[PDB]
């Protein structure tokens, strides 16, 4: 419901389970959030003693992280499909909003990388 | 979406109740043994489902959940074919030395003297040499190290304990309805793109990124403990890019269409690979990548809930002409409502698809170091050729089982099968016609060179220095094969296989492959197989097309699929049954496969295998003598069994004693069977007689009165017991031999 | 224990495989201590 | 071997055209469902694309191997 | 229905409070696939083991008995697979495990608790009460102590401290 603009030009809505993919919008809508907000902040400031993807898996702090996530997904599996199986509006209309707002935000940032070889902030800044 | 998943939830209760109550699932064997028949009775109808149920949906549930017994059981096999080799082998000298070291996997206990059998099978070890080819496929893989075949045994016993868990959960817990089972183009769909083409798929992912890197270090001869883990090829897209620079591009070549990047490790060489004599392992991952693209692609061939697709129904309904009535209708209601026509059509494929195992892999020898290892090589050809013979024989035994039981005429008015049958003697007529034409032409060939050559005229034979009989098409077809690369198939670089003519591969010395040429002998033999794979057909089909009647027989399906007789009127009805013709045409499938492998034994030996010495000359295993000898009986007798009997018979006091032994025994047991064969249950009920009266007169027969065996079992027996001991013959006269010699 | 599940041990192929896999195993142990007697020795 | 190229604008007209084809093939012969405007869902608009993705992809390799390109 | 544990999953339908320390947490849902007296007599057994390993680890870094050599308490298990002592300790532990399949028998029948062997030699639990604030914490300290076990079995394989050294260092 929250996030109804009535756009559907190819229907997808009526081949898919809405539930499935209203949970896997918003699921999509947080991660690039976090990532957005995480690709500036990073910028701003360095976590002590800490293409940044290869230094991480080096490092190793990706794999703990993929563990942990896992965990999180595998759990949350169960509830996804028990779902299947069967002003607070306005603020889930905002963390929509700002989610897919994120999802366009971060996809041109990590392409930005590609091309210039930089932070989004420090590009702008330089 | 009508395709649907559709359960019950908790059919059947998990209970030990029935456990304790043998013949629970028939209402003539519950109530309980009066004669010993009831014993044998009780085994022989257990696993016809469809027998005991009426219901069509409790069958299929049975069935399934056997299904997932029958795989449970299969990974276990795997799991410990995998720690055997882990625990009790050397597959870790064999991977330094594998044209040294023979292959052995299996140790026993010194208890009776029987430490004999542990053999000097190399590399500081002592074992029974194993044949089946597993040392070989590791290496394949890429497994360099006993760890990974200890990861490899327990990732077979967790899906062991899955499956059992799946067949135990989907009969008691959550059993799938008739409707379910019944949705055929979503079993198409799903086993062509999702079985067989995610398998291969997977599989070429797999050989790419594992056993390419791995078998390319190994082949260049870095030690298996000096090679990378097989993870840090899929990391270090650097090291990968070293051994295939084609790598150094990624994936972009793949979604570009820029394929021809990626010839590096997809390349379409043919022939084999000169280190290991075996294919080159680029063409088996390019080959199961394409047949990845079009598994996948043919799985979206048949309609299921959208609605893009075939019905399986209209097409078969829309194949009709003007010689064959209605066409095919009928068949998809046939086919989605008995399982033994499905099992008849399956077990027919799937035999016939073990006999083109047998021949391709031989003659295109798909792993490193099987083409010079001549016992593997020898197991594996005749192991898949009896496994093709067997589920041949049972596809005709489940064509009648289906024409006897779920056959109804009602439904199927003037299609194929009522045609079929309504002209089923001038096909059982023209069969028997071509299969005495064909064993008088090429049986009676070998006489009459037995004749001439003991008369003294040899030129009065069919041989090649005499009345030829040259097969030019076969001749004909390895000239095509030869001139392939370049020609017809310009981009491959080498032959399909060199058994059609071209090199010499050698492999430490011995012979991988060279053409395998065909001459007189060639000709004879070959129509030696089309006379008994023929004479088969007839007994098969025979049994198949008279299954519900005969001129003999009005009302044979009143009787059933399994009967001994309908009594000694009409001149004697013995063995008229459908049953009877495949235990009739089991005899004969045994005689077309004994030749069949006795063919491969004897003209590898003579023609292909053995020693390259200097100057490129090839000394073969018994020396050419097929030509001039596989034109008689006489030498078949004399230059095949008795000449290569000799390793049977004298490995008593070494580590082949235990093949001579059961030469011996599997005699013993095929003599034993003609006592049930060539008998009669008349004479063993009144034998048994007087050994009642003497249990009789002591007090002490039993209650459980016994019977002599039925008709219909004493036959099962005579033909288990006669194939257990002709195969067992040969089994070990081809181990003991194949080991001494090569 | 379960009583079906003891009628089941009961049954004739159970018993006939344990009884002859104890006695095909107690004629392994003692020609395992004792081995290649081929007299009662006396 | 059979010489490919790097993606340009033109494997890109090869690839396009065939999608189209394809769609209005599909409109025609897919038996089981304004001219586009009647019927047409997603399954039938992947399933001709999904054609096109073949078919484009056979012709495009085989315009390169015989030098159309 | 949902979850006490976890609110957004659902309560799996077997957990509705009849043993001690249930809070709904089944996500996989083996328990409406198997007894849950099984699973409950296994998770005191595992816990059990677990909680006297983890003091044993730490006592016997504090304090080795004399007569047997000190060593790391991981690798000590190497040592006494060969002297001997590990197949005395397996073949007890085994002699009690062959009265626990009766025991077992005994829960299915209906007979006996799930963990309950009337141990209660030195009378702690007074009264019902004591007891309920026992059974409880025992399902606590077994949950924890069979996370606790390997936690230090596990680090112990990265870094070779023992674990009250390890604790103190770094
Ligand atoms: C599935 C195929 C398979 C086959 C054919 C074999 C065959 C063999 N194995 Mg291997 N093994 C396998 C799988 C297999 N194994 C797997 C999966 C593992 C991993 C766990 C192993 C691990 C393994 C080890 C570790 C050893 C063997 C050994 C052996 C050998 C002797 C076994 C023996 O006599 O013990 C007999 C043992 C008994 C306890 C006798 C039991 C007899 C009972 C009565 C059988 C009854 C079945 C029962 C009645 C079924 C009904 C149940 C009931 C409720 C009614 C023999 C070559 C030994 C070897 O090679 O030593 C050099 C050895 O030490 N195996
Ligand atoms: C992608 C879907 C898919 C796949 C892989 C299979 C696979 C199989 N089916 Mg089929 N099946 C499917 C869909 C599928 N089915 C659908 C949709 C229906 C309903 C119409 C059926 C109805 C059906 C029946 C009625 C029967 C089967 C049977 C079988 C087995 C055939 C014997 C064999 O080759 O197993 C050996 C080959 C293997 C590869 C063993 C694999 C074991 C697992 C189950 C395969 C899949 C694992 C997983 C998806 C892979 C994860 C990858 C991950 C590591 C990344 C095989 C496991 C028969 C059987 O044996 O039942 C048990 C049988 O009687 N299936
Ligand atoms: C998609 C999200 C994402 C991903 C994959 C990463 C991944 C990484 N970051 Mg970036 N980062 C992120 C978000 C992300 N970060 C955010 C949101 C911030 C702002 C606080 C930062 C700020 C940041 C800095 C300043 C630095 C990194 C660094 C790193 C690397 C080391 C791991 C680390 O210390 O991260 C730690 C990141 C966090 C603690 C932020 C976590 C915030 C979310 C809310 C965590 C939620 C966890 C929670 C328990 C899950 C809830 C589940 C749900 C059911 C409710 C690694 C490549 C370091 C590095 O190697 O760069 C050189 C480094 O210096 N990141
Ligand atoms: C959530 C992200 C995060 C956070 C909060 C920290 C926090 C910390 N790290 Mg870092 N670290 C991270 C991620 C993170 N790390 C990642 C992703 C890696 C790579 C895998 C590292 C690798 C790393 C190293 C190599 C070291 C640290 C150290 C430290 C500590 C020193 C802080 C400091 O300079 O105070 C300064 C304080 C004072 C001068 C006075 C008070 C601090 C607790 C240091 C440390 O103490 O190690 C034990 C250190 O040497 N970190
Ligand atoms: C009683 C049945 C039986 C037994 C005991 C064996 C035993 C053996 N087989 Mg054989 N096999 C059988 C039936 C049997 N086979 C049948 C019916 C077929 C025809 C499909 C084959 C085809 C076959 C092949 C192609 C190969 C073996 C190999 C082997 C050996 C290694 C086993 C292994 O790990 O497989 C390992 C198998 C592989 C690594 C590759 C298998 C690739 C095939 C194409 C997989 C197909 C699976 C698919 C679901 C079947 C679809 C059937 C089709 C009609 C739809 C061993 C001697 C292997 C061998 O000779 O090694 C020296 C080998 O390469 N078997
Ligand atoms: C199911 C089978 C399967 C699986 C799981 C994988 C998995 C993988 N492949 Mg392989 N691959 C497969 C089949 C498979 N492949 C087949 C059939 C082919 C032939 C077309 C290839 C050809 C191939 C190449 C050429 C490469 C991979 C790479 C990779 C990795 C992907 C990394 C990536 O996206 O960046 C890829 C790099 C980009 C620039 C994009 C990953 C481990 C890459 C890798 O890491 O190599 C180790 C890589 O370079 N694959
Ligand atoms: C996928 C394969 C497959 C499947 C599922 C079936 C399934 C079935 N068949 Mg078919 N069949 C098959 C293959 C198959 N068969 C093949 C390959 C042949 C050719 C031989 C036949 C020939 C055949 C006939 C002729 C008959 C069946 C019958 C049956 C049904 C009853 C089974 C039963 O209760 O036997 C119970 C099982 C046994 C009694 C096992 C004993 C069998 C042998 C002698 C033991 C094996 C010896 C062993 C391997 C080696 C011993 C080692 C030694 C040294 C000690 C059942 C529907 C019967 C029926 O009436 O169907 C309606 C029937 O009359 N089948
Ligand atoms: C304009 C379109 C176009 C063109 C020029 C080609 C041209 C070619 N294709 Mg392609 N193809 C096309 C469309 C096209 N195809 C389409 C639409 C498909 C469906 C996806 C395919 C699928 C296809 C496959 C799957 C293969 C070819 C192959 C070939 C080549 C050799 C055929 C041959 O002589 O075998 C003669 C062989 C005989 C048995 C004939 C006697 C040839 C250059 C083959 C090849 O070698 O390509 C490298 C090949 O394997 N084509
Ligand atoms: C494909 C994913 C992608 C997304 C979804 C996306 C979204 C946004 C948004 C949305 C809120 C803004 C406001 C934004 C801003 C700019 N982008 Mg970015 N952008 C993406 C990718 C690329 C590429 C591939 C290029 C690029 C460019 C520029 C330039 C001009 C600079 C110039 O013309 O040189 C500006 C102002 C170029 C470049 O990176 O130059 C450094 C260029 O080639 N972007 N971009
Ligand atoms: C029942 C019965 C009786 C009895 C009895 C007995 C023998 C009772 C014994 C009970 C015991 C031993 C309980 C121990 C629980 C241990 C836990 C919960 C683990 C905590 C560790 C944690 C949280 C950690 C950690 C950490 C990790 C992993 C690694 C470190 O780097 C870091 C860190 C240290 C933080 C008696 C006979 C008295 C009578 C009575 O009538 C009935
Ligand atoms: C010997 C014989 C019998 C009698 C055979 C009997 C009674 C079988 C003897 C079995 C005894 C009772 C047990 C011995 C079994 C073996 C030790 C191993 C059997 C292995 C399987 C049975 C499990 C017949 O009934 C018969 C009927 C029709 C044609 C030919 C014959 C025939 O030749």
């Amino acid at each position: 419901v929250p996030g109804d603009a009535g756009f559907d030009p190819l229907t997808i809505s009526a081949w898919l389970d809405s539930r499935w993919l209203r949970e896997a919008e918003i699921k999509h809508c947080r991660v690039a959030m976090l990532a957005a907000a995480g690709c500036i902040a990073q910028d701003i400031f360095q976590f002590p003693g800490a293409a940044l993807h290869d230094a991480a898996v080096k490092a190793g702090s990706m794999g703990q992280m993929l563990f942990w996530i896992g965990f999180v997904e595998a759990i949350s599996t169960a509830a996804t499909i028990q779902m299947l199986q069967g002003g607070r509006a306005r603020m889930e209309l905002s963390e929509i909003k700002n989610g897919r707002l994120a999802m366009i935000g971060f996809s041109g940032m990590v392409h930005h990388y590609f091309i210039t070889g930089k932070g989004p902030i420090e590009l702008l800044t330089s | 979406k009508k395709v649907s998943i559709t359960v019950d939830r908790d059919p059947v209760a998990t209970s030990f109740e029935k456990w304790a109550q043998p013949g629970h699932f028939s209402r003539t064997l519950a109530k309980g043994p009066k004669t010993t028949t009831w014993i044998w009775n009780l085994h022989a109808d257990v696993h016809d489902f469809d027998s005991h149920t009426n219901s069509l949906e409790d069958i299929s549930r049975k069935i399934f959940s056997a299904h997932f017994g029958q795989l449970s059981i299969i990974f276990l096999w795997l799991s410990g074919m995998y720690f055997h080799g882990a625990r009790f082998s050397n597959y870790s000298a064999w991977l330094s030395n594998p044209t040294a070291v023979k292959p052995s996997a299996q140790v026993v206990w010194p208890i009776v003297g029987q430490e004999v059998l542990n053999g000097d099978v190399g590399g500081g070890f002592q074992g029974v040499q194993v044949t089946s080819g597993f040392f070989q496929i590791w290496r394949s893989s890429g497994i360099t190290s006993e760890v990974e075949l200890y990861w490899c045994a327990l990732a077979g016993l967790i899906m062991s304990g899955l499956m059992i868990f799946a067949g135990w959960f989907h009969y008691h817990k959550a059993a799938p309805k008739l409707e379910w089972f019944q949705n055929a183009e979503s079993m198409l769909n799903h086993h062509l793109s999702g079985l067989l083409g995610l398998g291969c798929l997977s599989w070429a992912g797999h050989q790419i990124h594992v056993s390419l890197p791995v078998n390319k270090l190994l082949d260049a001869g870095v030690a298996p403990q000096e090679i990378p883990l097989p993870h840090e090829f899929l990391v270090n897209r650097d090291l990968m890019a070293q051994l295939y620079p084609s790598f150094s591009k990624g994936l972009v070549p793949f979604f570009t269409l820029n394929w021809s990047e990626y010839s590096d490790f997809l390349t379409f060489k043919g022939g084999l690979n000169p280190v290991t004599g075996g294919l080159w392992l680029s063409d088996t991952a390019h080959h199961h990548l394409a047949l990845a693209v079009l598994f996948i692609v043919a799985g979206h061939m048949y309609r299921t809930n959208w609605g893009i697709g075939h019905s399986m129904k209209e097409i078969l309904e829309a194949h009709k002409g003007p010689f064959t009535g209605e066409g095919h209708k009928g068949l998809y209601e046939i086919l989605t409502t008995s399982w033994h026509a499905q099992l008849a059509i399956n077990l027919a494929m799937l035999g016939s698809v073990s006999i083109i195992v047998a021949h391709h892999m031989y003659a295109m020898p798909p792993y490193p170091y099987i083409a010079t290892d001549y016992p593997t090589q020898l197991s594996i050809f005749t192991h898949h050729m009896w496994i093709g013979g067997f589920c041949v024989c049972g596809g005709a035994a489940h064509a009648g089982i289906f024409m006897v039981r779920d056959y109804n005429p009602a439904q199927n008015y003037n299609n194929l099968l009522d045609r079929v049958i309504r002209h089923r003697d001038a096909i059982i007529s023209h069969l028997n016609w071509i299969c005495i034409f064909l064993g008088f032409h090429s049986f009676g060939l070998y006489i009459h060179n037995d004749t001439m050559r003991a008369l003294g005229r040899t030129q009065d034979m069919f041989s090649d220095t005499a009345i030829q009989l040259k097969p030019v098409f076969a001749q004909w077809v390895q000239s095509i094969h030869t001139l392939a690369p370049g020609n017809t198939t310009p981009n491959a670089l080498a032959t399909a296989s060199y058994a059609f003519g071209g090199d010499v591969v050698a492999v430490g010395n011995k012979v991988a492959m060279m053409p395998i040429s065909l001459g007189t002998a060639d000709f004879m033999v070959h129509h030696i197989h089309a006379f008994t794979i023929h004479v088969t057909v007839l007994i098969l089909l025979k049994g198949v097309l008279f299954s519900r009647n005969s001129r003999l027989i009005p009302d044979k399906a009143n009787l059933g699929f399994r009967f001994p007789c309908d009594g000694p009127g009409r001149g004697g009805t013995c063995q008229s049954s459908a049953w009877d013709s495949v235990f009739l045409g089991l005899f004969w499938m045994y005689n077309c496969i004994s030749v069949v492998i006795f063919h491969f034994s004897w003209k590898m030996q003579s023609d292909v295998w053995g020693t390259v010495q200097s100057d490129g000359t090839v000394t073969h295993i018994t020396g050419g003598n097929f030509a001039q000898s596989a034109i008689t009986i006489n030498g078949w007798l004399r230059d095949f069994l008795w000449a290569q009997a000799s390793q049977v018979i004298q490995s008593y006091g070494s580590a082949l004693s235990a093949y001579g032994l059961i030469f011996l025994g599997a005699h013993f047991i095929w003599a034993f069977s003609l006592m049930f064969l060539f008998s009669g249950r008349g004479y063993w009920q009144e034998l048994i007689e007087s050994i009642v009266w003497a249990h009789n007169k002591l007090n002490v027969a039993p209650a459980i009165q016994p019977r002599a065996l039925s008709i219909t079992q004493g036959r099962a027996v005579g033909l288990a017991h006669y194939l257990l001991g002709g195969i067992g013959t040969t089994w070990a006269f081809f181990l003991a031999r194949i080991i001494s010699v090569g | 224990m379960d009583s079906n599940f003891l009628k089941y041990l009961s049954t004739a192929p159970v018993l006939f495989t344990v009884w002859l896999s104890f006695t095909a195993s107690f004629i392994i142990e003692a020609n395992r201590f004792f081995p290649d007697m081929l007299y009662f020795p006396m | 071997v059979p010489q490919t190229v790097a993606w340009s604008a033109k494997t890109g007209a090869v690839m396009v055209l065939s999608n189209i084809l394809c769609i209005v093939a599909g409109r025609y012969v897919i038996q089981v469902k304004s001219g586009s405007f009647a019927g047409f869902g997603l399954p039938e608009l992947l399933a001709s694309t999904s054609l096109g993705h073949i078919v484009g992809s056979g012709a495009i390799l085989g315009l390169s191997y015989v030098g159309v390109l | 229905d949902f979850s006490a544990a976890v609110p957004f999953l659902k309560r799996p339908s077997n957990l509705d409070g009849a043993y001690i320390g249930d809070v709904g947490f089944d996500p996989l849902g083996f328990s409406d696939v198997f007894d849950l007296r099984v699973l409950r007599e296994a998770e005191l057994k595992h816990g059990r083991f677990a909680m006297l390993a983890v003091l044993g680890f730490i006592v016997q870094e504090l304090y080795t008995f004399p007569f047997f050599p000190k060593m790391a308490p991981v690798d000590a298990h190497d040592y006494f697979v060969k002297q001997g002592g590990g197949s005395q300790i397996i073949f007890w532990i085994s002699f009690v495990e062959l009265f626990g399949v009766v025991a077992l028998f005994e829960t299915l029948q209906g007979k006996r608790e799930p963990g309950d062997f009337a141990f209660d030699p030195l009378g702690l639990a007074k009264d019902e009460a004591t007891l309920e604030r026992y059974r409880l914490a025992e399902v606590k300290h077994a949950r924890l102590a069979m996370i606790a076990i390997g936690g230090f079995i596990h680090q112990y394989w990265v870094t070779k401290q023992t674990v009250l050294e390890q604790l103190g260092n770094f």
